[PDB]
């Protein structure tokens, strides 16, 4: 009927959605108290103003952010003077999303770039001449495959790179980040990300890893850190997508992971949370969210009949929603919630997040769900690398012609 | 000597004791992707950090020099190693590094590398005398801090100090009941000390988890936890649980307690028990609640679950096709 809203944010029963403090007030219940009304603020905005709501991607506003960074970042990104090979994938990621071309001169010199940052010891620095880490490294191999030129594979010194990941493997199955560096899931995650990329992976490189991140799942169904921490949804995403990569999806107890996951999903705003009663964050429309392609193809594996078969296990339309009136930057970019400011990380899990929840894949089962206008729909990703599915496909292909280091 | 933060800050291309050396420029390459307009300051310090660096210099103006190009970026883990390195090899007090590290992380508490530093020099000395009540401040500013979880954690279970922390725990919980970081460190002392087969603690637990969520009906913390510590064993090995969550229908409802009652349920079929029929339908009924009403942001997850309970535990179920 007429009467009838089409957005899941601004129906009337959603105002029960909001937070119980059964009158006990602590600073996890004020906090989240606050935010919750920042959010209906955005939510009721079209009924205050008496405008017809409509969901608008900013497109080209975005582009433009992103299209500039690329080349160019104020003194504001000194403190990711460490992480430059990410911010290479963020931003050649989140173009990628919103479907432009990269420029051969660009691809070439993001090559160059990422060359400089390449250790003659094997792996990637955050720049030109740091010491090799697992962050920037995994950053810097899916920089070069979104790319996907031959010059871009070719910057790759695979012998090394194995090599390196080798000297940073540790006894019980984890990895350092970088040498004399800290231990915890997402080395795992990095490590078998390029590792599988490249086609390096040896019979022993990951010898007790899946055990070792099998200690990482605790009693709240998600993955800590390390052993014994507090579920996180960065390193749940970082445990179960390195899972997914050896095959070992099933030493995880699947079933309360499952649960842990969609709890995530806040019931008010519709983004996610990254642990239990902490506040939502839009850059967990991916961490969280992606998690769930993860346990679709887990779950499917195994032959679980109860499986939708065109949609994700989490609400798609209410995260969504929450992405494009809650974390659209008016002059480009994306943010964590209302009142933040923008970043290029920020951009590209808020817009990874919205590819997977506009798109459901199950083998021959293809659905969508685009909100608001239909331009808003962007280029899929995939759930394990969060870059084009195109370009896992393209890569492991390409470096599947080349012998695992060592015959 | 000299304060980043100094009025009379002077750049290293101005100062004397380092006339000698000439600063190494970034080598960015003929035309530069993500290139970072540093300011001067910070491209000062790092083309003189680059020099010492190449040179492998390990002197004490370059140890001064790391703790400068530290402030300016605390994430450089190159910058860090190398000052490890220079710890070593110039002889430092390892103490006086413990008070600079405690200060930096201070006023970076969600940094990966100040507290990798904090651990290995706590390794290096074998002093832990200071790590509880140091952590315990910064869970003061901010108790739900990552970092500060995970260096605890390790600091505790390394060197055995588990006596004081349960009570620790309790007096976070008195300060914020909802906080999951002390929910997961109760989990964590518990299950390292007496563990949860004792059946008085386990008991104690329970007891003291229905309690809070007396309190507090709509805190999904305690609910956790009391789904965390008994379903290892099965839920419907304890079939008083059932009931007294029951008790709590009308006036301490939630959508947590109607998740947990499909769970007891979900138990209950998978371990043949009375009315292997009935149960089903109270649970498939109490999944719809769920996915139409009470908590329809998991819409797609309630709707999964009475799917799967259909699929195993319908009478239909066992029973073959041409019957
Ligand atoms: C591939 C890779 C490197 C993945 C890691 C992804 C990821 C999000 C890791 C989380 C790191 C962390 C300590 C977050 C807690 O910060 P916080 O307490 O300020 O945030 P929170 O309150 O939402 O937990
Ligand atoms: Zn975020």
């Amino acid at each position: 009927p007429v009467w009838s809203e089409p957005l899941y944010s601004l129906r009337p029963e959603h105002a029960r959605e909001r937070l119980q403090d059964d009158s006990v007030e602590t600073v996890t219940s004020i906090e989240q108290a606050k935010v919750e009304e920042k959010i209906q603020e955005v939510f009721s905005s079209y009924k205050f103003n008496h405008l017809v709501p409509r969901l608008v991607l900013q497109r080209e506003k975005h582009f433009h952010y992103l299209k500039r960074g690329l080349r160019q970042l104020t003194d504001a990104y000194e403190c990711l003077d460490a992480s430059r090979p990410w911010l290479c994938y963020w931003i050649l990621h989140s173009l990628e999303l919103l479907d432009e071309p990269i420029p051969q001169i660009v691809a070439t010199d993001v090559c160059q770039f990422l060359e400089l940052c390449q250790s003659p010891d094997g792996g990637f620095g955050g720049g030109p001449g740091q010491y090799p880490h697992l962050a920037p490294t995994y950053a810097a191999v899916n920089a070069l495959c979104i790319i996907g030129t031959e010059e871009a594979y070719n910057v790759i010194n695979r012998e090394k790179l194995l090599q390196y990941l080798y000297s940073l493997k540790q006894p019980d199955g984890s990895f350092l980040m970088h040498v004399g560096g800290e231990v915890d899931v997402r080395s795992a995650y990095c490590a078998a990300s390029v590792a599988s990329l490249t086609n390096i992976i040896t019979p022993d490189l990951f010898e007790g890893t899946a055990e070792w991140i099998a200690r990482c799942q605790n009693w709240e169904g998600g993955i800590g850190g390390v052993p014994g921490m507090e579920a996180h949804g960065g390193y749940t995403f970082c445990g179960l997508a390195a899972l997914v990569i050896l095959k070992k999806e099933r030493s995880l107890n699947l079933k309360s992971l499952l649960q842990w996951v969609t709890s995530r999903q806040m019931r008010f705003e519709g983004g996610f949370q990254g642990r239990c009663n902490k506040l939502v964050d839009g850059c967990y429309s991916f961490w969280q969210a992606g998690l769930l392609p993860l346990l679709h193809r887990a779950l499917h594996a195994q032959g679980d009949p109860a499986l939708s078969m065109s949609h994700w296990m989490f609400h798609q339309q209410a995260l969504q929603e929450y992405i494009l009136m809650c974390c659209q930057c008016p002059a480009g970019g994306l943010l964590d919630k209302p009142g933040k400011s923008r970043d290029f990380y920020h951009t590209c899990y808020c817009l990874s997040g919205l590819s997977i929840a506009q798109h459901f894949g199950s083998g021959a089962m293809l659905h969508d769900v685009v909100m608001g206008v239909p331009e808003n729909v962007l280029q899929p990703t995939h759930p394990v690398y969060n870059i084009g599915p195109d370009k896992v496909i393209q890569a492991t292909t390409h470096f599947l012609q080349k012998p695992v280091p060592g015959f | 000597f000299l304060s980043l933060d100094s009025p009379t800050y002077v750049l290293y291309r101005d100062r004397a004791e380092w006339a000698d050396i000439d600063p190494v420029p970034q080598n960015d390459g003929p035309s530069p992707v993500v290139q970072i307009i540093y300011s001067e300051k910070f491209r000062d310090v790092y083309d003189y950090f680059r020099a010492v660096l190449q040179r492998d210099e390990r002197s004490e103006r370059a140890f001064k020099l790391t703790r400068d190009a530290i402030e300016l970026n605390a994430a450089n883990y190159t910058v860090w190693h190398f000052r490890r390195v220079l710890l070593r090899s110039l002889q430092k007090d390892l103490q006086e590094e413990m008070n600079y590290i405690i200060a930096i992380i201070e006023e970076q508490p969600k940094n990966y590398q100040v507290w990798h530093h904090r651990r290995v020099l706590v390794e290096w000395l074998k002093d832990p005398s200071q790590e509880l009540e140091f952590i315990a401040d910064i869970l003061n500013q901010d108790a739900k801090n990552y970092h500060a979880w995970q260096h605890r954690q390790w600091v505790i279970q390394e060197f055995r100090l588990w006596d004081n922390e349960l009570q620790y725990v309790d007096q976070l919980l008195k300060e914020d009941v909802r906080n999951n970081s002390v929910w997961n460190q109760r989990h964590f002392v518990i299950s390292n000390t007496t563990g949860y087969s004792d059946r008085a603690v386990l008991e104690r637990e329970v007891q003291y988890t229905l309690e809070m969520i007396k309190l507090v009906p709509h805190n999904e913390s305690a609910w956790n936890y009391l789904k965390g510590i008994l379903q290892d064993r099965g839920l419907s090995r304890y079939p008083n649980l059932l009931n007294q969550l029951l008790d709590l229908q009308p006036s301490h409802s939630s959508p947590y307690l109607i998740a947990f009652l499909v769970d007891i349920y979900e138990d209950m079929l998978e371990n043949q028990c009375d009315n292997k029929e009935d149960i089903l339908n109270k649970a498939l009924e109490l999944c719809e609640i769920l996915a139409k009403e009470k908590d329809t942001i998991r819409k797609e997850y309630w709707r999964y679950i009475g799917r799967s309970l259909q699929s195993k535990h319908s009478r239909e179920s066992d029973i073959p096709a041409s019957v």
